């Protein structure tokens, strides 16, 4: 796992916002 | 059928690029034998572990991997990743997480596993990417953004 599944959901998302 | 077998071999296309970038060879693991859509996916996936690698060096201890743990605590992280809806980023984050946590495993003598997470990456994506990725305009779209 929940913690890295977490982990990855954050910095997808924030990759996600940068492009 | 022809979309299956694509994404198969672009699981193939980005894990064989990641394993080599190691210093590793797909067929050392598979024997499983540059479009915009890979070309894309590698870069992405090299831009997310250049900004977060660090904090993800070191999923195999993180997450207790073994052999007998690995489908289930994949599947348990991938799930809960993509539980309430997908964009493109979570699905690069997906990659390189599937990417690292393959050259990890053959650095911590579990090779077995390389093969094991390239198919459930593949199955996965199939089946529950493919859909949101035909609707939000395909990987043609992602190339347009993450080109
Ligand atoms: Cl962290
Ligand atoms: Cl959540």
């Amino acid at each position: 796992x929940i913690w890295i599944a977490q982990e990855l959901r954050r910095r997808g998302d924030s990759f996600n916002a940068y492009y | 059928g022809h979309m299956s077998q694509s994404n198969r071999e672009l699981v193939v296309d980005f894990l064989s690029y990641k394993l080599s970038q190691k210093g590793y060879s797909w067929s050392q693991f598979s024997d499983v034998e540059e479009s915009a859509v890979k070309q894309a996916l590698r870069e992405a996936g090299d831009e997310f572990e250049l900004r977060y690698r660090r904090a993800f060096s070191d999923l195999t201890s993180q997450l207790h991997i073994t052999p007998g743990t690995a489908y289930q605590s994949f599947e348990q992280v991938v799930n809960e990743l993509f539980r309430d809806g997908v964009n493109w980023g979570r699905i690069v984050a997906f990659f390189s997480f599937g990417g690292a946590l393959c050259v990890e495993s053959v650095d911590k003598e579990m090779q077995v596993l390389v093969s094991r997470i390239a198919s459930w990456m593949a199955t996965y994506l199939n089946d529950h990417l493919e859909p949101w990725i035909q609707e939000n305009g395909g990987w043609d779209t992602f190339v347009d953004l993450y080109g």
